[PDB]
């Protein structure tokens, strides 16, 4: 029936995930962004003549 | 004193020979050496 053929239009949900994984390894490149550090020191050469 | 010569009382070394018929000069000594380095950042590296 039409609410049947919507409550197994809900149901079917096990293919979303294939479709987008279908996506994901025919995308683009991945990567991995790295670790940065805080403050600093503030150093320098103070005895130069 | 040197002889058969007028100069007397070496101080110091000629360019004869130090060799001696010895093998070489040995000195001993520790540094204390304070400098700038860049291979310590521990931190640019990928994810796990």
């Amino acid at each position: 029936m039409a609410s049947l053929i919507y409550r197994q239009l809900l149901t079917n949900s096990y293919t979303v995930d294939l479709s987008d994984e279908i996506q994901e390894i025919g995308s683009t490149k991945s990567q991995n962004v790295t670790i940065n550090p805080g403050p600093f020191a503030q150093t320098g050469y103070a005895p130069v003549n | 004193k040197l002889t058969r010569t007028r100069l007397d009382r070496l101080y110091g070394l000629p360019a004869a020979d130090p060799n001696n018929g010895k093998e070489y000069y040995e000195i001993a000594g520790r540094f204390s050496l304070i400098s700038l380095v860049p291979s310590n950042d521990d931190y640019q590296t990928p994810i796990a």
